[PDB]
């Protein structure tokens, strides 16, 4: 979990 | 005999002087009229601050012939320590008048002790309190006052004009100019006093505030006097140094001061200053070949630096001979920036140390005698504010000390600088006789000084104007023209300054002179002025003189861009320079002068350009030139709108292209280019020329100078970096031509048929156009190009041999000693998988040979001409020295041939073919070729730290990393708060400068340097000094650098003491194996030092020298063990195909592949089966730490602690890091594992590494919201601020994800409150869309402190 798949939600 | 006056007269005037002092009562000219001197009984004489007025007895006269007297003067003061007898000179000659003391006598003295020893009772300062040499009266008609004063300020004007009235009320009032008009007559003062005082304004000291007039008012009757006198002179100066140490230093020259008398000079109806300032440059000092500064169209740096050798000097006079070929032979003025030592701000203050590297002595005189030819001027950057211990300059006397006895530290980057104690360097006779060292190696070849940052107040709290005018005096005295760094600094002798000539630095208070009166007196004489540079305003707003723009294309702050250098010469500089070839006679309407900044009696016309600003200027054979401004008003189009004219006609007109670059503009020029380019003469008749420009493009008419008339053609050339171009025939009529010319490209205009400017590419090079610079034509006449394949010179820029398929690129070497060692090396850059190889065959057979693959490590060196910011092709540059070595034949028959070998479609780039003498022998072959041993002890480098290349730790950098020099005691450990040795053997190391905490590579060795075998084993040994365990790291990879694809071996402090490192590498199946020094995460141990004493005690610095590689013996293997290695390494990892990455396992098949190819090879020997099975070896041994890494991510993110320490004992790396550079510290935060975040960061984690999106740890610690773990990452040094990709600080993503007490605390540890995000969004703007209230008012509180 970095930034990328976490914002998505 | 009775008659207390006498009359000294010339053909010009009759000048009544007193016989009881050196006075003069009045001038009066042949037509008339009068102008006063000291009308008064004032015979005051200052002698170190105390004034003493003069009777009778105290002065004896003597008329020495009609245009000369002599005075004797008794100055005594017996309560003050004063018995002085001063004799004193007054001549005069046409219309001028000189008052010289021309001899000082102490009877409290017997002179100055041996070693300028303090003279008891010297006499310091002497000076003429109101002397009134010239005056003007408030009763007089147009009476009047013009001054001025230093200022690099762009928006405040140093000048003062105002008329003399009964109201004018001033005491030694001081001027660096200054002129008084009335009846009809208007003088100047001139004086060569060195008095500091008032100015408007300037950054520095260093000769900035230099004025020389004091003007002072009395009465004489009933009306008002303003009179001129010379403001005080040094004679014997006691100064003191940096320990407390005194001295008494001679005069830098005896006091001298002049007058010249004009009326209407430039027979314009009125008398001013203008007509005492073009009497005034008859008696003014001129500053040292400034007669030559019109002739220096080319100003530029070609820059050397941390032993690269990015400029070596037979390349310099290469680029001298490209940029004569581009401008038709213009003169051209190359500073040297690194010319000596090891580069820039290397071995100061060393003058005499001619860099090695570059060529030496030997090459610098033959740039600068071959460049002569081609105009060119040569000048070298020196420093006498500080030192590094390296030079052998650098003693305990030459130290600045601080009030506490500690040194005065300078600035840290390659070494530690420290200050110099200016009065002593001075006073001790060191400086100059480091010049003279300098002398014996230039002779007269050299044109120029460059002295950097002197004013700055870094070798005393002085540098003032004496101590300037003495640096000036050392440097001018042996043949050099001086030029300096500041604006404003050094006003009576600098010709060049590089924040007045670069208008890019300093912003609009820090520029060159801005003053109407210095303009107009010495325009021609220096590039000290204020250009274009619009963003400025005021001076700097379209100045109708133009003024310098410098810009470079050889490193110099990274400068390459060719096409950028030679488009801004002609848009500024050209203009500018043939503006200085004529003298300013009326300036009138400066819209910079107004009744509000003290300028009200400014010079005006509204006859002349409308009311607008106009300037006249004439040479000395009657040529008139007129500059007119369109408009006066800032707000008009027109306010940036010039005309010229030459004898009546014009020859430019239009807006310039905006200076700053921030607007192209449209001025079109034709401009009569009469003279040529080394004194300045004449050309004759038939080889006058015209240059034309034309910024938008198109076509103009222009009506051709007088001379021209007649013709019926003329010859029209496009220039190039080739020379003359695209010859033209066009026709003329009625003495006018029509040009159709490209936007911004140069075109020459002759009267028939033009020579092509004749260049040899590359004199004492060995080989003819070394650098490709000949066009495609070298490839015929100077290369031999054979093979299918393609050769051919490529890149707009810096022109490269560029290679395409089988192909071979040969040339004859010249002027070789036979029997004597040679390297040759060539830059590099190979995007092929074939080779690409440098060779030097004799007679067909070959002396030396090397090869390299694909490049695998891009090119970092600011100052060198293919770095990775200047596109070698897809938008990177490889560019790496490739060497071979050899002795020259006793046939004298030797050949160079650059090759590519593959016949694949890919490119290879050379460039710089350079064949140097060297004395390198540390490389031992085996029978096949390959490589048998490499020791190096840096002591014999060509240049760079070969075999090592400079990595990418600090970008495209002037990087911290170059090769230190040995100085006992001062480069060792132990001196001062030195703690470790710059050199471990020998007089050379490699040293890294403070590059701590980088988390990446600093250096590598590369293939085409060392090559290692697949499946070759070497062992790797060397000496080094580190400043504290675990700051550096050995580095062992494939291929070109990747993060995580690397082994690294941490090594501990050897401070003060040398360790010794020794590994083990076994060679890639790729043969692109390498070993380097790496920066890890790990903080440096300062050992309690603060301030400088944390950056030259050498806690963050890495010394490495006497390396050795040596290929080794390993166990031999049979065919079975071999194939027996492959199942046991397929049956550990073939199964883990889902477990891996893509490229892990593409990676780990090739390897496997190959491994294979050697064993089951036809006619495979014991050495095949062996190198397999120590690549698979090496393969299990990278395999294994792979998983470890990935067995470690996974026990951090599902929170097995247990887990977490057995694996970081086996092997794990506590930094380990996904595809996307998530470390388990990123992790451990984001799960809420506490536990394994401390026992993560106790082992070594890096609490600030990055992930792609550069999200840290305490980034990823506010999804959640994991209040313990903010506290203990804050505790152990993260970033509170730090930003990632979207512009978020760990305080944005907390209040973007509704976490309140995260908030709080990221508050308390000092996350800037102001801090923006990539939109317009502060931390209370990301509470508004999450519904964070009680965030946003707390924040606003602090806000509001
Ligand atoms: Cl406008
Ligand atoms: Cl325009
Ligand atoms: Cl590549
Ligand atoms: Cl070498
Ligand atoms: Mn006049
Ligand atoms: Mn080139
Ligand atoms: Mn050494
Ligand atoms: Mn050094």
């Amino acid at each position: 979990p970095f930034l990328a798949l976490l914002a998505a939600x | 005999s009775m008659v207390a006056c006498e009359t000294l007269k010339t053909k010009k005037m009759e000048v009544q002087i007193k016989k009881n002092f050196p006075s003069v009562l009045q001038y009066t000219m042949t037509d008339g009229k009068v102008m006063y001197g000291q009308s008064k009984d004032v015979r005051t004489v200052e002698i170190n601050g105390t004034n003493i007025e003069l009777g009778d007895d105290d002065v004896t006269f003597k008329k020495v012939s009609d245009t000369e007297a002599t005075y004797t003067l008794k100055v005594k003061d017996e309560a003050k320590k004063i018995d002085a007898v001063i004799t004193v000179q007054i001549t005069v000659k046409a219309n001028q008048l000189h008052l010289n003391v021309t001899k000082i006598k102490n009877n409290l003295s017997e002179g100055i002790p041996e070693g300028n020893g303090v003279e008891e009772n010297a006499i310091q300062t002497l000076s003429f309190p109101n002397q009134s040499l010239v005056s003007v009266r408030s009763s007089q008609e147009n009476a009047q006052f013009t001054g001025a004063r230093m200022s690099s300020n762009t928006q405040k004007p140093g000048d003062t004009n105002f008329a003399v009235t009964e109201d004018t009320n001033v005491t030694d009032s001081d001027y660096t100019y200054g002129f008084i008009s009335g009846a009809g007559l208007s003088a100047g003062l001139w004086s060569n006093s060195e008095h500091d005082g008032t100015y408007v304004a300037a950054p520095v000291r260093g000769g900035s505030q230099n004025t020389r007039v004091y003007a002072t008012t009395q009465q004489t009757g009933d009306a008002t006097s303003l009179g001129l006198a010379s403001a005080p002179w040094y004679y014997h100066r006691t100064v003191t140094d940096s320990k407390g140490k005194k001295y008494t230093v001679a005069e830098t020259a005896l006091p001298q001061m002049a007058v010249a008398i004009a009326g209407d000079e430039n027979e314009d109806g009125a008398v001013n200053w203008q007509d005492g300032a073009i009497a005034y440059r008859d008696i003014m000092n001129n500053p040292y070949k400034s007669e030559e500064v019109p002739e220096l169209v080319a100003w530029r740096i070609a820059m050397n630096f941390g032993s690269q050798a990015q400029n070596p000097f037979l390349t310099t006079l290469d680029n001298v001979k490209k940029v004569a070929l581009n401008t038709d032979g213009l003169g051209q003025s190359v500073l040297l920036k690194g010319y000596g030592n090891e580069g820039h701000d290397s071995g100061h203050p060393d003058y005499g140390d001619i860099g090695q590297r570059l060529g030496g002595a030997d090459d610098m005189n033959t740039m600068m005698e071959e460049g002569s030819k081609y105009g060119a001027r040569f000048g070298v950057h020196v420093n006498a504010s500080e030192m590094y211990p390296e030079a052998k300059a650098f003693s305990e006397d030459m130290v600045r000390r601080n009030s506490a006895g500690g040194l005065s530290y300078g600035w840290n980057w390659l070494d530690q600088g420290v200050g110099i104690d200016g009065i002593y360097d001075l006073a001790s006779g060191s400086r100059v006789s480091r010049f003279a060292d300098l002398s014996k190696e230039v002779g007269d070849n050299m044109d120029f000084i460059y002295l950097d940052v002197w004013g700055n107040l870094t070798s005393s709290g002085s540098e003032d104007s004496w101590e300037t005018r003495k640096m000036s005096k050392m440097i001018n005295d042996n043949g050099w023209r001086m030029t300096t760094e500041w604006g404003s600094g050094n006003e009576y002798d600098s010709t060049f300054q590089h924040w007045a000539a670069d208008l890019t630095y300093g912003g609009y208070t820090s520029k060159g002179e801005n003053s109407e009166v210095m303009r107009f007196l010495r325009n021609h004489q220096k590039d000290s002025w204020v250009g274009d540079y619009p963003q400025y305003g005021g001076a700097a707003n379209a100045p109708l003189l133009g003024g310098y723009n410098m810009k470079d294309f050889e490193g110099w702050q990274g400068r390459n861009d060719y096409a950028a250098y030679i488009k801004n010469l002609y848009t500024h500089d050209v203009s500018t320079k043939f503006i200085q070839h004529f003298k300013v006679t009326r300036w009138v309407n400066n819209p910079l002068l107004t009744a509000d900044n003290g300028n009200a009696a400014a010079v005006s016309d509204p006859n002349t350009n409308n009311g607008n600003e106009q300037i006249t200027l004439k040479d000395s054979n009657g040529n008139v030139v007129v500059v007119s401004r369109g408009s006066n008003d800032t707000s008009s189009a027109a306010y940036r709108q010039r005309t010229i004219t030459f004898n009546g006609v014009k020859v430019a007109s239009g807006v310039v292209s905006a200076g700053d670059g921030s607007a192209t503009g449209d001025e079109s020029y034709l401009l009569p280019w009469m003279w040529d380019s080394f004194t300045g003469k004449l050309v004759k008749d038939s080889e006058q020329k015209l240059y034309h420009w034309n910024t938008k493009g198109g076509t103009t008419t222009w009506t051709l100078p007088d001379s021209w008339k007649n013709l019926s053609s003329v010859k029209v050339y496009q220039l190039t970096d080739q020379g003359k171009t695209n010859e033209q025939t066009v026709a003329v009529s009625g003495g006018k031509v029509t040009l159709t010319a490209d936007a911004e490209t140069p075109y020459v205009v002759y009267k028939g048929e033009a020579k092509q400017i004749q260049v040899n590419w590359s004199e004492g090079m060995h080989v003819v156009d070394a650098g490709f610079n000949g066009g495609s034509n070298t490839l015929t006449d100077n290369w031999t190009v054979s093979g299918s394949g393609k050769a051919e010179v490529e890149g707009d820029n810096n022109a490269m041999l560029r290679l395409t398929g089988k192909v071979d690129v040969s040339q004859r070497l010249t002027d070789l000693k036979a029997g004597q060692k040679y390297a040759l090396y060539v830059g590099v850059d190979n995007r092929s998988t074939g080779d690409a190889s440098v060779t030097v065959t004799s007679g067909g057979k070959v002396l030396a040979t090397n090869s390299t693959g694909k490049s695998i490590a891009k090119n970092y060196i600011k100052a060198y001409g293919h770095n990775t910011n200047s596109n070698t092709e897809n938008g990177s540059s490889y560019f790496q020295n490739m060497y071979v070595f050899f002795t020259a034949p006793e046939n004298g028959d030797a050949t160079v041939t650059l090759s590519h070998k593959s016949t694949d479609g890919a490119h290879t780039y050379f460039d710089d073919v350079r064949i140097v003498e060297n004395q390198y022998s540390g490389i031992t072959y085996e029978k096949d070729g390959t490589l048998k041993s490499l020791t190096n002890g840096f002591e014999n480098n060509a240049q760079g730290i070969w075999p090592f290349v400079v990595s990418g730790s600090e970008g495209v950098e002037d990087n911290r990393i170059h090769l230190s020099e040995l100085h006992a005691p001062f480069t060792r450990a132990g001196w001062d708060v030195k703690k470790m040795d710059d050199v471990l053997d020998g007089t050379w190391s490699v040293k890294v400068n403070g590059l701590t905490q980088k988390g990446t590579l600093v250096y590598q060795t590369i293939p085409q340097n060392v090559k290692f075998e697949a499946g070759a084993k070497y062992k790797v040994s060397f000496d080094y000094q580190s400043g504290s365990d675990d700051i550096y790291a050995i580095a062992v990879g494939q291929g070109e650098y990747s993060a995580g694809s690397v082994k690294l071996t941490n090594l501990k402090k050897a401070l003060g003491e040398t360790g010794k490192a020794e590994f083990e590498l076994t060679g890639g199946v790729n043969g692109d194996s390498w070993f380097g020094i790496y920066s890890t995460a790990t903080a440096p141990d300062l050992q309690g030092s603060t301030g400088n004493a944390q950056d030259f005690g050498g806690y963050k610095d890495f010394v490495l020298d006497n390396l050795k590689i040596e290929r080794i013996e390993s166990q031999t293997r049979t065919k079975a063990e071999a194939q027996d290695k492959v199942k046991e390494i397929r049956g550990k990892y073939d199964s883990k195909r889902a477990e891996l990455s893509d490229a892990a396992w593409q990676q780990y098949q090739d390897t496997l592949v190959k491994a294979r190819v050697l064993i089951n090879k036809n006619g495979a020997t014991a050495e095949d089966f062996t190198k397999a099975y120590d690549i698979l070896v090496a393969l299990d041994e990278y395999m294994k730490l792979k998983d470890l890494d990935r067995k470690l991510l996974e026990a951090a993110m599902d929170g097995q602690d247990d887990e977490v320490r057995i694996l970081m004992a086996n092997g794990a790396d506590v930094n380990a890091a996904d595809e996307f550079g998530t470390t388990p510290l990123h992790l451990a935060a984001f799960a809420g594992h506490l536990e394994i975040v401390e026992v993560l960061l106790k082992t070594g984690a890096d609490v600030n590494a990055d992930d792609v999106l550069g999200d840290t740890p305490l980034h990823l610690a506010a999804y959640f919201g994991h209040l313990e773990i903010v506290e203990v990452l804050l505790k152990d040094g993260a970033d509170v601020n730090a930003q990632d990709h979207w512009g978020w600080t760990p305080l944005h993503l907390a209040a973007w994800w509704g976490h309140l007490e995260i908030v709080e605390v990221l508050l308390k540890h000092g996350a800037d409150v102001n801090a923006q995000d990539c939109f317009g969004k502060t931390p209370f703007d990301l509470a508004i869309d999450n519904g964070n209230e009680d965030i946003a008012e707390v924040l606003q509180k602090a806000a509001k402190l």
